[PDB]
């Protein structure tokens, strides 16, 4: 078996291969997760470069993990399918042994463990993806957003982006989220994410993929039509 | 385990389960569900050995729900009886098999018709307007050859599934404490909690 | 101990080449020519023996091989590769078919399975590809006769008539002038002895030169008698005295 | 340039690793010459024992294989030896798995494979030897079938190996244009001896002594190598004509 | 040891990028030109053999589009030996399929798959990635007509019309220009020999230096036909649109 | 310099960098004493500390009742070799009903240190080892090297400045092998060996690490407020 | 067929007061109705102050306790010479003998 | 390239001596023991004020008796923790008792150099190894990824460690009371913080033979930090 | 270049230059002779004393193998026990199998195939250590001399190490001056003046002597060490020469 060890240290304590993997992060397509009161919500960006796309059969960028679970990424396209296969497995086996369905918490640690490991096995280089991981626990109300890295660390955000030009966004959802009033409704916690992603992305037509988790298993994604009015309705209060 | 019966009829599957759990000269438990719904619109009732019942059920349950969770689809009645079949058929000349006979009730909703699959351990699948597993047969196949017609209502099935839990309680030699009956159609899977 | 060469020794170069397969090709250009040639009712392949030394015995090496009683291959490259890969593909042709479907496999099949082998070569771990050019003509019900060629990548053409090997460019030329597709076998036999006198610089004999075909069943080459179906091994090498003959009405 | 380390191929198509195991064939400055007769197959090749020290009796290039068999080898010794053991085994086990004695030709191929592999597999090096394997088969008649690290085997009339292999090889070639035949045509082994060592004193041009030299005969049902007073009597009976 | 001569196949640029995979882009950009476009009736798959000869045998030849069941096709661009490994693990995959489920393989599925054994030799194994681009062309009962792609890296894409191998950028322009979506099968047919026609290196586009295939509807009722062409038909198709 | 990327390779005079690197590391270590005479044999070293809230380094490891070691450098690896001892002397009673005698403890500890000098991927054992003993030929000390080499001796130390009480026990052979029957005279004269290999600091409570063993004496270790006597 | 197991007979007894315990057991080995030996001893001292006896078929018997003296062994080289309470012996004899579990130790232990 | 396992001419573990670079990078950690107890404590570092602090975890259970802290890539910790936990629980599985702290700690150490050409490389993280046993009472360990530990009296890993290791070094006497001892961590991480120290990016822990192992709530050490802030300037 | 930097690489010469890297090795290491006899073979080696504290007699360096083979080595120490360790396992599936202890042409190929292994595989190093070995079996008395390299052949005498040219020539004496042959108890008294003549060329540290044999009459056809009166006897006969 392939044996050699790719993630090393090397003299200032850096581990290039993590380190490169994150700039692979950087160069995928933007991805944003903005929590309310009652909800989180999962905005991406889908670059506009590719016409003549069927968008029917095209992957979504938004994976279902569980029917109350969601996940999102920015990166390599083909890691994130091993990423969210391993992770949509564990979610059957934990219904199986614990009877009863993974936390957003659990499942983020699962899928950040599965990250972790490939920084220090030997033949393999880490993962090109960085994730977003938001839902609802079982019986619960209160709104999860995870995020992990091809490190292996995770946290949990009131709001957070990752992609390309996701610092701006960054800097954006800093100034406009408030902490002791987070979006008390769900077209409210639509906008400030639809808000954020216009700050990057060019076009709001065939750009913006918006994917809106409430408690209960209740998940939906909002169609070309239902997107624009948001981004219709913005441009209109901007000038003034 | 030891009694669970199936009948298609126009519109719908009925699956009929009894809910005694014997061991030895007791009875354990008098409310037992032998059933998983492996999808919306499919259910699997079981009977055999002890814990080979439960560990298959619910190992084919999660199978199929990890299926639909991947493809964001239902697989369809005759595709989930085709898994379940194999997995026998593998497992009959495993070092231990599991000693597990099912009934798969099913509504295709692309086809707009229930579907009755009756599978034993040794991985032998037939479709059936009517089925059933261990002693049962011996008297219900004979009855439902009489009383049963293709085109017979939900409501109809039901009084034809009465005249089969009768003839059971009336000449059986064990005491299987009722059954419980669920309903497969095009609005998914339901319980009758007056039988 | 152990191999630890578990890692592809050909990879892709900035500019998209395959270095070791290109390589491998280079190989094959030093090698001495051999061609092919389809005609109607059968396919003849030949080659230059090229002594090593007047005390070796050429007849102990043979560059022309069967493969199977309807199928045979010649080469221009490097010599063990290709002895190597005739002692495999005698065995794939036995365990990945005629010990399943009780027949022998048909050329197309038989070449992709030495093919794979080939591609193998330029994808594992700890190995070089093979630095060898078949030419494999065969014979098979539902196909009529074929030929193909297999390079050190993997790759496989079935072609009407071809050369490879050190004169290739010229004698791929002169088999297009000559080359229709009403060739009976006698007159591809004497196009093929035309196409390598160009190549050949030294003696120009039947012991120079190894020639087989590929053409009617032969029974008396069979070995038994009482079977109707089985008719004898399409497969003839000729002989010595047999090239002679053909080249005297040159 | 690590192509010319292990063996893959250079840019020109070329293994220099087994280039290079070629060039330690001559490391130990040893002529070889093989002969066919009519019954037997002679092989002959130079002993040299520099240091004083050395048990003269154990010094050796030439292999009893099988019964039948017979190898000398131009090469540094311990490559020379790991190939007779895996040649005595090979053979051993054609015999057991077939129920005949394995040809020399076969046994030729099969180490012709075997060296074959080793040119394309990374981890294994090529052996620096060239094999020379000789008998009297009992279908084919005298046999002399030759190996090197390429993997390139073929079937001769006669041959030499050696740093001044080209001279003796030149000088049989033109005893065979001369004759018209393929072999020594000779009734005796012991003639087809002395042919083989008249023919390398010519070749070489040096004078042998019965501890210069060693011979290893085929016949027959059995392969033999010769002692030094067997030379000896070879020696007289050359002198003597 | 061996370290020495590693040459570290599945590893990260410093600007975090696959070396090998991009490598085996370069070497498909030099491959035959391979379009696939879709209608609402059916798919066409058209793609460019690499330069004949003249003693090529073409009617017994197959180096560019290959069949994976009755339903589903695809067009290759790359390196042919290596596209064979990868077609005869989907053919066996969807025999997989069939057996456990009594159902034909739904198309995504099985592309899926095919990419994820693509992406593994980018990320373990130290081995060199397969130097193929595939062109999926299928149908089944769930989205009807699709056309996939997949390259090096395991990624894959879903179209209306698509071209891989040589000229894609002067091809996908073209492709652009003319396609609609009310689109019919045999105005597909003719899109695809125009844009080859336009973006090829050769001096004239000939039936000896042409594969194609369409996947239609128009057997009889309710079922799909593949149809691989005949040397005879593509000389007569490239008549009937003019080209010759 | 092009010859010292692994143990596998050998340098044109014919040395193993790698090895000697390993060695290096021992010569970093703090210094430890070991010298015998007829019926006892006795083990001194010097403890180290990271600083002075920290605790001080345990140089000295028991493998068996009547055997145990000091080492010097890289402390798992003192641990892995150690524990191979533990096993052998263990394997020895359980097996044969014998006690290992510590010339096979040398032995055996020679053979698994030379197998990580001869393959690709591994590497040497960054420690040196001194083994004491008692065993049916009276008392023993080894020296023990990770190049593979060990040595019998009447006395000898390892470690930084080791070569001050190496000569100190040179000039002392013929004293203190005599002293026997005599435990504290025999610790007195290894304490006043390891005193020759002190700069700037002095042997302290917490300092100071003695081990024996004897004819009837099993292998035992003083540390603490046990070792104020020696000071 | 072989018949892995024997039966050496004997029997023991232990009783434990306020301060102290006694362990006692007689010295006679037999095999079917013959005598192997008058003196053969099977109750052992395994340090830290707690005895053992294994009495049934004496090699397994000896086996376990040559097993447990070794546990014992190896408890003061990993643990810092910490002393073996009697509740984690016993603890430590349940897995020693469960790990045999389906090919088992033929006694009855007493410590 | 070279070897993982390779030794540097100084008789040093190259990929060993650059993990400890690694760890140098990492956040802040603390530790003291005293007779009343060990303290833990470390700095949170929220890369970001959109991070919900409470969710970095970085002080952690090991078992009832033994609490740990980490600095470094605490990634690398998640399996380090896992076996310790496992390791504690096994060994009251086979001994009906609590495992010592040592002996944990030495378990741990195992893993460290359990890499090469097993893991493809070091850990990039130290941990301080906190706890109680029967035997040597309250006790802290600085576990290395060189497969090294050493016992202390008081502590600092990280960024901030030097600096800290001498203040403790002038700070700590064998008579500390556990509150005493919490003031001091809560001191010294202000003082090597970047940010300014509140009950939201920092957060203590404590280990006491009658109530275990407890992590203190942000209420807790709020106040805390405030018994602290105005006995500083009360003189 | 770099060919030298990987073992079982060929040079352009067609040469190991890892191989003859551990040749340098050897040459470092101290001397060690072989010496054969009427009916047996006579083993000896030189200890450099590096100090007072080596206690004397105990830190034996010359091996026995079955019960009638001996091997002495120089070069590197450990390499050497490595290969006396596989000569063991060698000889005892011999003994398991054929039942007749294990002859010693047949011991030489052994080693000679197990150190020729090591010149095959760039993953291991060659070994370290030129090593002298012999004994007595059904045909007489054999020695032997294995080097890095994997080779071998037998010797009428042997040596290896640092003074191995001064011992080479006293050696060739011997030879032209007994060509009927030498005793084994005239082998063991020779093979000390060797030494002692040989460590002429590693004279800084002085040394210690050991000796071995194995004869058909003196030992009956087993190793053995000398020691007692037979060595001082033999060390005597040594200082007598040298002055
Ligand atoms: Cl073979
Ligand atoms: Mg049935």
């Amino acid at each position: 078996g392939y044996d050699r060890a790719l993630s090393i240290f090397s003299p200032d304590g850096h581990i290039f291969q993590v380190e490169y993997a994150l700039e692979a992060v950087k160069r995928g397509t933007c991805a944003v997760g903005v929590k309310g009161k009652n909800c989180v919500v999962l905005g991406c960006e889908r670059r506009s470069t590719l016409k003549l796309q069927d968008t029917r059969i095209t992957p979504s960028k938004v994976s279902k993990i569980d029917s109350h679970v969601v996940l999102s990424f920015s990166g390599l396209n083909a890691d994130s399918r091993i990423l969210i296969e391993k992770a949509r497995v564990e979610a059957q086996s934990h219904r199986l042994t614990l009877e009863d369905p993974v936390t957003v918490e659990y499942l983020t640690r699962y899928v950040a463990g599965v990250q972790q490991r490939y920084t220090q096995s030997g033949g393999v280089r880490p993962f090109g993806v960085s994730t977003l991981i938001a839902g609802f626990d079982p019986r619960d109300d209160e709104p999860k957003l995870y995020q992990t890295e091809p490190s292996g660390i995770y946290s949990s955000w009131s709001a957070q982006t990752i992609g390309r030009n996701s610092k701006t966004v960054r800097e954006f959802l800093e100034k406009n989220y408030d902490r002791k009033e987070p979006p008390a409704t769900v077209e409210e916690c639509v906008k400030l994410t639809v808000r954020s992603l216009l700050e990057v992305v060019q076009t709001g037509a065939k750009n913006i993929e918006i994917t809106v988790v409430k408690p209960d298993s209740d998940i939906v994604a909002l169609s070309s039509e239902e997107i624009n009015q948001y981004v219709t309705q913005i441009e209109q209060e901007k000038q003034e | 385990m030891d009694i669970i019966l199936g009948i298609r009829v126009q519109d719908s599957v009925i699956l009929a389960s009894s809910k005694a759990v014997t061991r030895g000269i007791s009875v354990l438990k008098d409310s037992d569900d032998k059933t998983r719904q492996l999808s919306p619109h499919t259910l699997m009732s079981f009977a055999g050995e002890a814990g080979d019942t439960v560990q298959f059920a619910e190992y084919i349950q999660a199978n199929i729900q990890l299926y639909s969770i991947r493809e964001d689809y239902e697989l369809s009645p005759q595709a989930v009886s085709s898994f379940v079949r194999q997995e026998l058929a593998k497992s009959i000349r495993s070092r231990r098999p599991y000693q597990v006979n099912v009934l798969i009730g099913g509504y295709d909703k692309k086809k707009n018709k229930p579907e009755l699959y009756q599978i034993d351990y040794l991985g032998t699948k037939v479709e059936l307007p009517y089925g059933a597993h261990g002693y049962s047969g011996f008297y219900t196949f004979s009855l439902l050859d009489h009383h049963y017609r293709p085109d017979m209502t939900t409501e109809e099935g039901l009084d034809l599934l009465k005249l089969c839990v009768q003839e059971l309680e009336k000449r059986m030699p064990m005491d299987f404490k009722g059954v419980i009956v669920k309903i497969v159609d095009k609005d998914g899977i339901r319980q009758v909690d007056d039988f | 101990m152990t191999d630890r060469y578990s890692f592809s020794l050909t990879t892709f170069s900035p500019s998209g080449k395959l270095g070791q397969i290109d390589y491998a090709l280079t190989a094959v250009k030093q090698g001495v020519t051999s061609l092919g040639i389809k005609a109607t009712n059968g396919v003849v392949i030949a080659t230059e023996k090229k002594s090593s030394s007047p005390l070796a015995m050429s007849e102990t090496l043979s560059k022309v091989s069967l493969l199977t009683p309807d199928i045979g291959a010649v080469y221009s490259g490097m010599g063990p590769d290709y002895r190597v890969l005739v002692d495999k593909s005698r065995k794939v042709a036995h365990t990945s078919y005629k010990r399943i479907y009780g027949e022998y496999p048909p050329t197309k099949l038989l070449v992709s399975e030495v093919a794979k082998i080939m591609q193998e070569a330029t994808q594992s771990g700890g190995v070089r590809p093979f630095g060898v050019s078949l030419l494999i003509a065969g014979h098979d019900e539902f196909n009529g006769f074929s030929l193909y060629q297999v390079d050190p990548s993997g790759s496989y053409f079935p072609w009407k008539a071809t050369a490879i090997g050190k004169g290739s460019v010229a004698a791929k030329t002169f088999l297009e002038k000559r080359w229709n597709d009403e060739l009976e076998l006698e007159d591809a036999i004497h196009i093929a002895l035309l196409t390598l006198k160009e190549s050949v610089e030294g003696e120009f004999n039947g012991d120079t030169i190894e020639l087989a075909i590929i053409g009617d069943e032969n029974p008396d080459l069979l070995g038994y008698t009482g079977i109707p179906t089985d008719k004898g091994p399409r497969f003839r090498k000729l002989t010595s005295q047999e090239i002679n003959d053909r080249l005297e009405a040159l | 340039g690590y192509d010319r380390h292990i063996t893959i191929f250079s840019p020109e198509g070329r293994l220099y690793q087994v280039e290079y195991a070629f060039k330690a064939t001559n490391q130990t400055n040893i002529n070889s010459l093989a002969v066919r007769g009519k019954d037997c197959t002679v092989v002959i090749s130079q002993k040299k024992v520099p240091d004083k020290l050395l048990d003269p009796t154990t010094v050796s290039y030439i292999f009893c294989i099988s019964r039948t068999i017979g190898m000398v080898v131009n090469g540094p010794i311990p490559d020379a030896r790991n190939a007779a053991l895996r040649a005595k085994a090979e053979a051993a086990e054609f015999r057991y798995k077939y129920g005949y004695d394995m040809p020399c030709d076969v046994l030729a191929k099969r180490m012709a494979n075997l060296s074959q592999i080793y040119t394309q597999r990374a981890y294994m090096r090529p052996l620096g030897v060239i094999l020379t394997f000789v008998s009297v088969d009992e279908e084919l008649g005298p046999s002399i079938y030759k190996t090197d690290p390429a993997g390139y085997y073929v079937g001769y009339k006669a041959t030499a190996t050696g740093p001044k292999q080209q001279e003796i090889t030149t000088n049989l070639e033109n005893h065979f244009k001369k004759s018209k035949i393929d072999h020594i045509n000779e009734e005796s082994w012991e003639k087809v001896v002395e042919f083989a060592i008249t023919h390398m004193i010519d070749a070489l041009g040096t004078e042998f002594s019965k501890n210069d030299l060693e011979v290893g005969v085929a016949t027959k049902d059995k392969f033999f190598t010769l002692s030094a007073e067997n030379i000896e009597e070879r020696l007289v009976a050359i002198a003597e004509q | 040891g061996s370290r020495r001569y590693d040459s570290r196949t599945t590893i990260f640029s410093p600007e975090g990028r696959l070396y090998q995979v991009e490598y085996a882009l370069e070497s498909i950009s030099h491959a035959g030109t391979a379009i696939g476009i879709m209608a609402s009736d059916g798919i066409v798959l058209a793609a460019e053999r690499k330069v004949t000869s003249t003693l090529l045998e073409q009617d017994t030849s197959t180096e560019k589009l290959y069949k994976l069941n009755d339903k589903i096709a695809v067009a290759v661009a790359g390196l042919t030996a290596d596209a064979e490994i990868l077609i005869n693990t989907a053919r066996i995959h969807a025999q997989n399929y069939l057996k456990t489920y009594n159902e034909d393989i739904p198309v995504e599925i099985l592309v899926r798959r095919l990419s994820d054994i693509k992406q593994g030799y980018t990320q373990h194994g130290g081995l060199r990635p397969f130097g193929v681009s595939f062109i999926y062309a299928g149908y089944d009962d769930r989205y009807g007509y699709q056309l996939y792609t997949s390259n090096p890296s395991g990624n894959y894409t879903g179209w209306k019309a698509i071209s891989v191998g040589a000229n894609t950028s002067a091809a996908q322009t073209l492709l652009q220009m003319d396609y609609k979506d009310d689109m019919k099968v045999d105005d597909a047919i003719e899109l695809a020999l125009k844009t080859l026609s336009k973006t090829t290196d050769s001096s004239a586009l000939t039936y000896d230096r042409l594969e194609f295939a369409t996947i239609r509807k128009g057997a009889n009722d309710g079922e799909v036909y593949q149809k691989i062409f005949k040397p005879q038909e593509i000389k007569d198709i490239l008549v009937k649109t003019g080209i010759t | 310099n092009n010859y010292d990327g692994d143990t596998v390779t050998f340098s044109p005079t014919g040395r193993l960098f790698q090895v000697e690197y390993a060695l290096e590391a021992i010569k970093q270590g703090s210094v430890t004493v070991g010298l015998r005479s007829n019926t006892h044999a006795v083990l001194v070293a010097l403890k180290r500390n990271a600083d002075e809230l920290s605790s001080y380094q345990k140089k000295i490891i028991k493998c068996d009742e009547h055997m145990g070691l000091s080492l010097a450098g890289l402390a798992p690896d003192a641990r892995v070799l150690s524990n191979y001892l533990r096993q052998q002397c263990n394997y020895s009673s359980l097996v044969f009903n014998r006690k290992l005698a510590v010339e096979r403890a040398g032995h055996l500890l020679c053979d698994k240190a030379q197998k990580n000098t001869q393959s690709y991927g591994g590497r040497p054992y960054g420690v040196g080892l001194l083994i004491i003993g008692y065993d049916k030929s009276g008392a023993h000390l080894l020296e023990f090297q990770p190049s593979g080499n060990v040595t019998e001796l009447y006395g000898t130390a390892i470690g930084a400045r080791s070569q001050g009480a190496k000569t100190y026990l040179e000039r002392t052979l013929d004293t203190f092998i005599k002293i026997d029957g005599n435990p504290d005279e025999l610790i007195k004269a290894g304490v006043e060996a390891i005193s020759q290999s002190l700069r700037d600091e002095s042997l302290t409570v917490d300092n100071l690490s003695i081990a024996i063993v004897g004819k009837d004496t099993p292998f035992t270790i003083y540390d603490g407020e046990a070792v104020a006597k020696y000071i | 067929q072989f018949n892995p197991y024997g039966d050496n007979g004997g029997t023991i007894l232990g009783i434990a007061g306020e301060d102290f315990a006694v362990l006692a057991g007689d010295t006679r080995n037999i095999t079917d109705y013959s005598i192997n030996s008058r003196y053969e001893p099977k109750v052992f001292d395994c340090g830290d102050n707690i005895v053992m006896s294994a009495n049934g078929f004496a090699a397994d018997g000896d086996a376990l306790v040559k097993r447990f003296k070794n546990s014992v062994k190896w408890y003061h080289f990993d643990h810092n010479d910490k002393k073996l309470s009697i509740n984690s012996a016993a603890r430590n004899i349940q897995h020693l003998l469960y790990g045999k579990r389906f090919f088992p130790y033929y006694v009855h232990t007493i410590i | 390239d070279r070897g993982v396992s390779t030794f540097s001419p100084e008789g040093r573990l190259f990929q060993v001596e650059y993990s400890l670079e690694a760890i140098k990078l990492g956040s802040t950690a603390i530790g003291i023991a005293t007779k009343e107890g060990v303290v833990l404590g470390v700095e949170k570092r929220a890369t970001s004020p959109l991070l919900e602090s409470d969710s970095i975890e970085k002080i952690v259970e090991i078992d009832r008796h033994i609490g740990c802290a980490m600095s470094g890539l605490t990634a690398d910790a998640r399996s380090m923790i896992e076996h310790a936990r496992t390791a504690a629980v096994t060994h009251n599985l086979y001994y009906d008792e609590d495992i010592n702290v040592e002996s944990l700690t030495q378990s741990v150490c195992d893993l460290a150099l359990r890499f090469g050409e097993l893991m493809s490389r070091p850990f990039g993280v130290a941990l301080l190894i906190a706890g109680h046993d029967a035997d040597d009472g309250y006790q802290l360990f600085h576990a290395e990824p060189s497969g090294t530990f050493y016992r202390y009296n008081a502590k600092a890993i990280g960024s901030g460690s030097e600096g800290a290791q001498a203040e403790l070094l002038n700070e700590w006497h064998s008579s500390l009371t556990l509150k005493e001892a919490e003031l001091l961590v809560l001191k010294i991480l202000k003082q090597v913080m970047e940010e300014k120290l509140d009950e939201n990016n920092a957060q203590l822990s404590c280990i006491t033979k009658q109530d275990g192992f407890k992590i203190y709530d942000n209420e807790k050490t709020a106040e805390l930090i405030k018994e602290l802030k105005e006995k500083e300037a009360a003189e | 270049t770099g060919y030298d930097l990987s073992n079982s690489v060929f040079s352009p010469d067609g040469r190991n230059f890892q191989v003859e890297y551990a040749v340098k090795a050897v040459e470092n290491g101290t001397t060690s002779i072989g010496i054969k006899c009427n009916d047996g073979v006579v083993f000896a080696v030189e200890k450099l004393i590096t100090s007072k504290l080596l206690v004397p007699q105990k830190n034996v360096k010359i091996q026995v193998v079955d019960r009638h083979i001996g091997c002495v080595y120089s070069g590197l120490i450990p390499d050497g026990r490595h290969l006396v360790n596989r000569g063991r396992e060698e000889a005892a599936s011999f003994k398991k199998l054929y039942k007749t202890p294990i002859p010693i042409p047949a011991f030489a190929d052994r080693l000679g195939q197990y150190v020729q292994a090591h010149t095959l595989y760039n993953s291991v190093r060659p070994f370290g250590v030129s090593t002298i070995f012999g004994g007595v079996d059904k045909n007489g008395a054999h020695l032997y001399m294995l080097e890095p390299s994997g080779s071998y052949w037998g010797y009428k005498g042997a040596a290896t190490g640092k003074g191995r040219q001064s011992a080479k020539a006293e050696l060739e004496k011997l030879v032209d001056h007994h060509p009927e042959g030498l005793s084994a108890r005239e082998a063991v008294k020779q093979a000390a003046k060797i030494i002692y003549l040989a460590h002429e060329d590693n004279k800084e540290k002085d040394f210690e002597l050991e000796i071995s044999w194995c004869s058909l009459s003196e030992t009956n056809g087993l190793h053995k060490f000398v020691k007692g009166d037979l060595l001082q006897e033999a060390i005597d006969f040594a200082q007598k020469e040298i002055n």
